[PDB]
């Protein structure tokens, strides 16, 4: 099983350096992508800048700030640095792994449904 | 033991009436498996209640109609003596006439 | 001895006293769930007055203890239900009679 | 000691009265001796019907299943009529198991009117009682009262640990059922009597939870399957209503817990030919082309920075130009497509090497190229389309793919729900691909359809590669009271649902086990295959169509039987009009029909010519009387009821024999079992269940706590019996023990792991448990223990069993070694000795009914007369019985009308019933089972004994014995007598 353990997201003043490390331990097969999500208390989990094994970074409307992402397949470790802190940015962050690459899948719903979320961590902005 | 006389009287009277109608009609499913079982227990019950005296004057008049509507009339239906009957029915009806 | 067990709550205030007649629709069975009495099929309430002890002590005390509008179960030992003196043909000499009684229309 | 015979009753009547003079002393003695016992004598009493309705929600966890396992629902009761129809109104709410819960109208366990919680497979909560296995245990509640109007009952079921819990008016119930078997699926169920009005509350749109669900539980309304819809339906039935009238129905096919678990086929392990780097590359290219065209059709564009919102393709190249995390993803999905194809029985490789040369692609205008340009020409695949075999290949590939995905989900912990809840790790697709709806199947197939289209376009070498009989057969027949042995009779059968229907005429000696047409006793016609069956089968005519009517008709004037379809007379192969000829009258013939699962059809005997259709075409103008025309009351029929019940040894059984040797010196009386045809042709082997006819009952109060000693013999309570297992019989598949009077497991693959067991735990308000009672339908010991305790040894295995009726404990010993398995029971419980055996040799087992030192033999336990005689005896009544799976029963004349609908979103589903219905029950004391009095019409021996018993009642009541008359009034009631007089059947 592909279990993603996530640690980080310390609380301090706005602009404090926050680096989150997620490692995906499991079968080496079907490990080509790495998504991130954030959900604040009482709202939906929106997608963070998602990086895939070819270091392909896909940004969205929620990447406002600095969200330096860096992955490594040698031990399936990915570091997301949201070192910029804003009052809206407070959320529980989750790290996701899946076989679907570059957010696309000609295969279809099976591989699409082949998602593997993680335990995640908490991030608050003061 | 005390049992409601009049309710059972009316129940047995209507049982007797409908049994007489069913017997007069040709039915291949007789009550109790035969005409004997269809009538004789009912005749015993009615005769016992009649000698008991629970039956009223109107009920006795109705029983006379069951026996023979044309002979017992006051100023189509088949009389109870007209159709073929088993010997047990014959004996019970003779007891009634007695 | 005797045991009482309420089944559906009643008024709770009108406790019958000596000199009153009560009507009950009861259903009595043996130890192994073997029915022997019922006023539900007799189509008549059972009438009994307290003081004349014309009924077994267990039944009169069970009726006296509880109030109006109450249905209950009475476990009456032979000791209060004819004892070893039983009835020939029905109520076995050694038998704890269970009754499902209900109290209505105190006068 | 000599059964139930009416001649002894005649002797008793002669003792009572003779020469018009009655001996009052003798009459009183006989009365006091036999009436008060109320045993060894048939008993009847007034009962009412009970009807049970389920919520059509099936939940139950299993290994690899997708069930959540924590469910909760609510029931509201607002109209209760106390003492309706001179009987307390039945009303219970609870859960029931899909397997083992087989209610029937009338009869059943106990005295009758069984509800939920009257069987071990069901568990119910009354107003202040807990019902399980026909056992009621009082439970303490803040408000102790029966089900009343304006009452709320909340039921919560947990499968992770086997827990059932209830709550009344917000007050939790401190009595919970625990440690029950989890085999099968559990569904809500409410049992009720007349004069009831309730509403379900399943959550969501169908009902509302007035109280919050317990944490970790889920509403039951979200457990509905995608194609399934919420609708109240009986558990199983053999009849239904329709526009023409009564339509008999067959078995009801239902899902199982093993259907929920996904079971895939391994594909990635299998190696593949070297075609992968030649032709699978081109297939991957084609998939890239079609995918790029899908984006072109969408608003997508070729922007190297991947942005779904901005519609940008990361590669932004006509050729897919995808990197290793992308190109290898595509290549591996195509490789796994070929692996799945080969694993599911098909081939992988080439068949035509010039086929891809014939492929010419489809050139498209430059408008498809947008931004950087990602238009690859779709390779034309119209050269070879999808054959039906190829479509089956796509279906199986989609099944296997979604199956492996679903098993991965289950391993992750994904649990199925009707709605899609990824936050709770739930999908509507978590059920297997076979269990998916047509939408999801289509979504998981269309891409594979394109892939197989690519496979065909290139011209590949791919190419596609006992008790169940009674469970799938139901039988109905006319009553044996209408055995016509002459005349010309017509009757019609409409088959609304197409199936294996077998309708025709059968002799009165038709065994329930024998299928119609397999024996000469019935001249039936199975038109599903369009053949006629009589001691075999033979083609005849053509198959019908859904909704066709067959005019089954017979002439004993001509000794023939003919079958006509929709007014068309069916022809044989030779062209003969008559289906059969030379049909001797013999013992007569009766209408009969045989239905399969999920099958419905009307049976019109021909009582009314106005409703008799096609009679003019088929029967009329040919002199053929419609059957049962002059019947006034509706014709009573009989159905083959599938319920395992023990029946004695047939002395003419072709395979098994029982001998009765007793009185031998230094050996107690014993019953020997032999296999007549073992080691020969047609030597059937299967698990055989046997039990002794008479039980032993524990004392009503558990008030305990060389030359045998006479005082210990007189004062002892223990009882002993042994079983001798002969050499040749394997000591593994041998079982010895006791069975409750409600054991109905006719399992050919029987095992001690299959016995029912449930723990009833009673606690206080504080939650501290103070009762830990255990209930089971079988108290019997493991045979692996015997084989371990011991090549075959010539010493016969002696299995001894000791039971204490006063203390209530059970101990087992094997060849003088005391096994560690102990049992404890409750007072006032009766158990039957029983052994379960596998035929392995000519001589297998032998019941030894004897005694040990200071131990009293079972003869005293069964018989009161021999209660103090130490000599062991085997009276003729004590016989051996095995379990018959299916027998015959009588269908009720009338059926209850319960009206159920959906009142609304807030009100959920409204269920109401107010129709009274009261039949008569005849209860057997020793067997603890009841039957309808009308069922005795075909059982003359019991009818004869009952009539002689009534004559005995009159004899003891004769000559104005008023005390005896009063005593008889206690047993035989005024209401029962009045209803007997009012009865017509």
């Amino acid at each position: 099983q592909v279990q993603l353990q996530e640690s980080g997201g310390g609380l301090m003043q706005a602009g404090g350096s926050l680096r989150l490390s997620c490692t995906a331990s499991g079968s080496i097969f079907s490990i080509n992508s790495m998504g991130w999500y954030r959900q604040a208390p009482g709202k939906q989990r929106e997608l963070v800048a998602t990086i895939t094994s070819g270091n392909s970074i896909n940004y969205a409307d929620s990447v406002k700030g600095r969200f330096t992402i860096s992955r490594d397949n040698a031990k399936n470790t990915v570091y997301l640095q949201m070192n910029s802190l804003k009052p809206e940015d407070t959320a529980v962050y989750y790290c996701n792994a899946d076989r679907v690459p570059n957010g696309y899948n000609p295969w279809g719903t099976p591989n699409d449904e082949y998602d593997y979320w993680g335990q995640g961590t908490q991030v608050t902005v003061s | 033991p005390a049992i409601p006389l009049e309710a059972l009287r009316d129940k047995a009277l209507r049982m007797l009436g409908e049994a007489v109608r069913d017997g007069g009609q040709h039915a291949r499913d007789p009550v109790g498996g035969s005409v004997e079982f269809q009538f004789v227990p009912v005749l015993k019950l009615v005769s016992t209640l009649l000698v008991m005296g629970i039956f009223g004057d109107e009920d006795v008049k109705q029983i006379l109609k069951m026996i023979e509507p044309e002979v017992f009339t006051e100023e189509l239906e088949e009389g109870l003596l007209q159709m073929k009957l088993p010997e047990s029915v014959k004996l019970q009806m003779c007891n009634l006439l007695e | 001895g005797v045991e009482i067990e309420t089944i559906s709550p009643g008024d709770g205030r009108t406790f019958p006293k000596k000199g009153q007649t009560c009507v009950v629709h009861y259903t009595g069975m043996l130890q192994n769930g073997k029915k022997f009495d019922s006023s539900r099929d007799r189509n008549k309430p059972f009438k009994f007055r307290i003081g004349k002890q014309e009924v077994i002590k267990g039944f009169e005390e069970g009726a006296a203890q509880m109030s109006l509008g109450q249905r209950a179960k009475l476990t009456c030992t032979p000791d209060v239900a004819y004892g070893a003196t039983g009835h020939p043909g029905v109520i076995p000499p050694n038998a704890t009679l269970i009754f499902d009684v209900e109290l209505l229309n105190l006068e | 000691k000599h059964g139930r015979n009416h001649k002894v009753l005649d002797v008793l009547c002669s003792l009572c009265v003779c020469n018009g003079v009655a001996v009052r002393s003798n009459q009183d003695l006989i009365t006091e001796n036999l009436l008060p016992g109320r045993e060894l004598l048939l008993q009847t009493n007034l009962i009412n019907y009970v009807t049970s309705i389920r919520p059509n929600i099936f939940v139950g966890r299993a290994e690899g299943s997708t069930q959540y396992g924590k469910w909760y629902f609510e029931v509201m009761v607002d109209e209760v009529v106390p003492f309706l129809t001179a009987q307390a109104t039945h009303l219970r709410v609870g859960w029931a198991l899909t397997e083992g819960y087989s209610p029937y109208p009338g009869g059943g366990e106990g005295w009758g009117g069984n509800g939920v919680g009257d069987d071990l497979y069901s568990y119910g909560f009354d107003g202040l009682h807990l019902w399980t296995g026909h056992v009621a245990r009082p439970v303490t509640s803040p408000g102790q009262h029966l089900l009343a109007p304006e009452d709320v009952v909340s039921c919560c079921l947990d499968l992770s640990v086997p827990s059932i819990s209830f709550r009344i008016n917000g007050c939790p119930v401190q009595g919970v059922f625990e440690a029950f078997n989890l085999d099968g699926l559990f569904f809500p169920v409410v049992s009720f009597s007349a004069g009831v009005k309730v509403r379900f509350l399943l959550g969501g749109r169908h009902g509302e939870f007035k109280f919050l669900p317990p944490p970790g539980y889920a509403p039951c309304h979200e457990a509905v399957l995608p194609r399934e819809r919420l609708r109240l339906e009986p558990i199983k039935e053999y009849r239904r209503e329709g526009p023409r009238g009564p339509h008999l129905v067959g078995p009801s096919r239902c899902l199982s817990h093993t259907d929920f678990v996904p079971c895939p086929v391994d594909t990635v392990q299998i190696v593949l030919p070297p075609h992968l780097e030649r032709i699978r590359e081109k297939l991957a290219e084609n998939i890239h082309e079609l995918w790029a065209l899908t984006r072109i059709e969408q608003g997508w564009t070729y922007g190297p920075v991947r942005d779904d919102n901005k519609r940008l393709h990361p590669c932004l190249v006509n050729f897919h130009s995808l990197p290793e995390p992308e190109r290898n993803y595509n290549l591996q999905m195509s490789g796994e497509t070929l692996k799945t194809l080969l694993a599911l029985g098909c081939h992988v490789g080439m068949a035509d090497e010039k086929a891809e040369d014939n492929l010419k692609k489809t050139k498209l205008p430059k408008t498809y190229m947008m931004s950087n340009g990602y238009k690859p020409a779709p390779l034309d695949l119209s050269h070879v389309r999808l054959t039906p075999a190829q479509t089956t290949l796509v279906d199986r590939l989609a099944e296997n793919g979604h199956n492996v995905w679903a098993r991965d989900r289950v391993a992750q912990g994904w649990s199925y729900s009707a709605v899609q809840d990824i936050p709770a790790r739930r999908n509507p697709r978590l059920v297997p691909y076979r269990l998916l709806d047509e939408a999801t199947k289509r979504s998981n197939r269309d891409s594979l359809c394109q892939a197989v289209r690519t496979l065909l376009g290139y011209g590949y070498n791919i190419e596609p590669p006992n008790q169940s009989r009674w469970d799938r057969v139901r039988i109905f027949r006319a009553e044996k009271s209408y055995t016509v042995q002459s005349g010309r009779w017509y009757f019609e059968f409409e088959a609304v649902t197409t199936g294996e229907m077998r309708v025709g005429w059968a002799r009165p000696e038709l065994r329930p086990d024998v299928e119609l047409g397999a024996d000469e006793l019935a001249y039936v016609f199975n038109g599903h295959r369009g053949q006629r069956w009589h001691l075999g089968s033979e083609p005849f005519g053509r198959p019908w169509q859904s909704g066709d009517v067959v005019g089954c008709m017979i002439d004993l004037t001509e000794n023939t039987i003919i079958f006509t379809l929709n007014g068309e007379v069916l022809m044989s192969d030779s062209g003969s009009e008559t289906a059969f000829r030379e049909i001797e009258i013999g013992d007569g013939f009766l209408p009969v029909c045989s239905l399969g699962p999920g099958q419905v059809g009307h049976l019109n005997l021909g009582q009314d010519v106005s409703s008799l259709r096609f009679f003019a075409i088929c029967g009329l103008q040919e002199g053929f009387e419609p059957f049962a025309i002059n019947m006034q009351r509706p014709v009573t029929t009989w159905f083959s009821k599938s319920l395992p019940q023990f029946e004695p040894v047939p002395p003419e059984h072709p395979h098994y024999e029982v001998a009765r040797m007793d009185g031998t010196v230094d050996t107690p009386p014993c019953l020997r079992l032999a296999h007549r045809t073992w080691g020969s042709q047609n030597s059937l082997v299967e698990m055989l269940f046997l039990r002794l006819s008479l039980p032993v009952q524990f004392h009503q109060h558990f008030r305990c706590t060389n030359r045998d000693d006479p005082e210990i013999i007189l004062n002892t309570t223990t009882y002993y019996y042994s079983v001798r297992v002969f050499a040749g019989q394997e000591p593994s598949c041998v079982w010895v023990g006791w069975v409750t009077p409600d054991y109905h497991q006719h399992d050919m693959n029987f095992d001690l792991s299959k016995v029912r067991a449930v723990t009833v735990t009673m606690g206080d308000e504080q939650g501290n448990v103070h009762s830990s009672l255990k209930c089971s339908n079988c108290y019997m010991v493991w045979g692996g223990d015997f084989v371990s305790p011991g090549r075959i040894s010539h010493t016969d295995l002696v299995i001894g069993c000791l039971v204490d009726l006063a203390t209530g404990l059970m101990t087992f010993t094997a060849n003088g070694k005391e096994s560690n398995t102990f049992f404890q029971v409750e007072p006032n419980t009766k158990l039957f000795p029983a052994v379960f055996v596998l035929p392995t040799h000519q001589n297998v087992i032998q019941f030894e009914l004897g005694k040990q030192k200071n131990i009293m033999p079972l003869s005293a336990a069964m018989f009161l007369s021999e209660r103090k005689n130490p000599a062991p005896q085997c009276p003729p009544r004590l016989e051996v019985q095995m379990l018959m799976p299916v027998s015959w029963s009588r269908m009720p004349n009338h059926f209850l009308q319960v009206e159920t609908r959906r009142a609304g979103e807030r009100l959920g589903w409204a269920v109401q019933c107010q129709d009274p219905l009261t039949m008569m029950a005849l209860h057997i004391p020793e067997e603890n089972r009841c039957m309808d009095i009308l069922e005795l019409s075909e059982r003359l021996d019991l009818q004869r004994f009952h009539s002689h018993t009534l004559r005995l009642y009159r004899a003891v009541c004769a000559l104005g014995n008023n005390r005896v008359a009063h005593a008889l009034c206690s047993h035989v009631d005024q209401a029962q007598l009045l209803h007997a007089l009012e009865d017509a059947h």
